[PDB]
């Protein structure tokens, strides 16, 4: 029972069309069948890294209790075509924001049906139960608006918007660029 | 500014100008054959000036100089570029398959 935003959705796709080339992560925060209210991406190429991660983890934790959020989910997109299943560093990224919330379940952005419009759910959700993660049902509907991500997110990368993207390491590059992104949202408002 | 360079030109052309009044004022000792030895103020003064003003165009003309220390042109260049390796590109990526093939 996982549930995110068609926000979510869009910022997935920007953040893949981001860095075709490059495996990305980021998280999903949520307030306290979890919908993920809002996303924010941290990363790209290289993900093994543990002090960047931990850095990262704890400005997501207190950008979201100061706004009340919490965070309640954990994306990934592999760089490999042919790979979907999750590396040792999505995993344990998962088990330990897993570890505040049960709700928290993992995500990850399967590059191989990233197309232009995102004609079926990319995003492939892992729940942790039995110790181990493993998939639910792709049958099962990701996004609240699918035909509204759809168009959404076919809208912004024929905008060109995934190239004014900021994730977390831009923010790392230089603070001035706003990691908190809210260029995409007001994009979304107004493609919406 | 590029205009520099327009005004070396110039600078040349005044010299060349007083090498023609110098060759002119040399006919005119070889003409006059008197005891002067002395080329006429005004035509050493334009030479000097021509000197003078080609130089200081030289100068901005030679260029800007570059630091020593090797840190400066890499403070810019962030971990984005370097990790590239162009000569290990990998095509195996969702680049190929999110864009028109």
């Amino acid at each position: 029972g996982v549930k995110l935003t068609t926000q979510a959705y869009c910022k997935m796709v920007l953040h893949g069309a981001k860095y075709p080339h490059c495996a990305v992560n980021g998280l999903l925060v949520a307030e306290k069948h979890t919908l993920f209210v809002d996303c924010i991406p941290l990363f790209h190429g290289t993900l093994a890294l543990a002090p960047m991660l931990e850095v990262a983890l704890t400005l997501i934790d207190s950008w979201c209790k100061d706004h009340s959020y919490v965070i309640a989910g954990y994306y990934q997109a592999n760089e490999r075509v042919k790979d979907a299943s999750p590396n040792q560093v999505a995993e344990k990224v998962a088990s330990r924001i897993a570890e505040g919330f049960s709700d928290t379940a993992l995500i990850m952005v399967d590059n191989t049906k990233f197309t232009m419009d995102c004609v079926a759910p990319t995003i492939h959700v892992y729940e942790h139960h039995e110790n181990r993660w493993r998939c639910r049902d792709p049958h099962h509907d990701y996004c609240e608006d699918w035909p509204e991500a759809q168009r959404i997110s076919a809208s912004l990368l024929d905008s060109r918007s995934y190239e004014t993207l900021v994730d977390f390491d831009n923010h790392l590059d230089d603070i001035r660029n706003d990691w908190t992104n809210p260029e995409i949202n007001k994009a979304v408002l107004h493609l919406c | 500014p590029s205009l520099w360079k327009g005004l070396v030109g110039i600078g040349l052309f005044a010299l060349a100008h007083a090498a023609f009044s110098a060759a002119q004022h040399r006919s005119y000792m070889r003409l006059t054959e008197k005891e002067d030895e002395s080329l006429p103020i005004d035509i050493v003064l334009q030479t000097l000036l021509a000197f003078a003003v080609t130089c200081y165009g030289i100068v901005h003309i030679a260029g800007e100089f570059k630091d020593m220390d090797a840190t400066s042109e890499l403070k810019n260049k962030t971990f984005d570029t370097l990790r590239n390796h162009p000569s290990f590109y990998v095509f195996n990526h969702r680049g190929r398959v999110l864009f028109r093939p």
